[PDB]
């Protein structure tokens, strides 16, 4: 979103003159204005904790895994894990993060990870 | 840019060059293709005089 | 599209002296 | 009836605009070292940022973080020197990794 | 920037350096490509003494 907060001080000083008649007249004013902007296509962003784990016989060497994100019945998008994601070693029976670690973060939807998962007002 | 439109003079210097020479393969053909002056220069400039 | 909402605050003093 | 109306106004404003999905960029100051018993050639590491149990962003060093040399027993940034810099995310070192409001 | 213009002095440290160094093949061409000196500091480093 987009918040925005303005403040506002204005200070006036007039003089009428009528035919006779003199008049002055000062003035003083205060304004606080709040604002709050938003878009209805990419109005809110996702990033997926997730970890990658091994059930087979063999070692898997530079896994990237092709995974699709669904709410109810639509699936959200289909995200590839591009550079940041990709792991390296998976030995059979045990995680990508070794256990101890910290999950990791799919952010990043297009293909040189410089994008954000978008999703609409209604989703 | 208040320096420059004040009267300030702006120069403009030449600080290296890169680029190929020719050389001839089995056939007749001229080949410039990884061919690049800068693996000569530093040798050049060191065993020579300028004149 | 894009929708913007606003809210607004104003406090105002005046004081006229004439001639009294 | 005449009449002749002069007027003066002055008018200060200020403002404050601020967006609540990239509220903040972070960057680290790292070190990397070596324990083994081998030297490695053009190390570079991914790493993972977490704040309390949320990991905010996994990175991995592109071109301006990539340790040529690590030799047993020795760090890359060679002590004396400071530490390494760590806030492009992106793969062509353009990009600042963002945080929410929130976070 | 406010630190910059107290008046503290902002320094530049030279973390590392890279490039490639020259050799000959079978010709009596000059080749520098994939000759990094990266791939012997360390053993340099290593096997001497600095004086």
């Amino acid at each position: 979103e987009h918040a925005s907060t303005d403040q506002g001080k204005t200070v006036s000083r007039a003089t009428t003159n009528s035919k006779n008649s003199t008049a002055v007249q000062d003035s003083n004013g205060e304004s606080w204005n709040t604002g709050l902007s938003i878009n209805k296509g990419e109005s809110a962003y996702i990033n997926a904790n997730v970890r990658y784990y091994n059930t087979g016989t063999a070692p898997m060497y530079k896994v990237t895994p092709t995974t699709n994100l669904v709410l109810d019945g639509d699936t959200l998008s289909t995200i590839k894990a591009q550079e940041n994601q990709i792991g390296n070693n998976l030995s059979p029976g045990d995680t990508y993060p070794k256990k101890g670690l910290s999950p990791l973060a799919l952010n990043t939807m297009d293909q040189f990870s410089s994008r954000l998962i978008p999703i609409n007002y209604d989703q | 840019l208040k320096k420059l439109d004040a009267g300030k003079q702006i120069k403009l210097e030449t600080t290296q060059v890169s680029g190929n020479f020719g050389t001839k393969n089995s056939s007749g053909q001229i080949v410039t293709e990884g061919n690049s002056w800068s693996d000569y220069i530093s040798q050049i400039d060191s065993i020579s005089a300028s004149i």
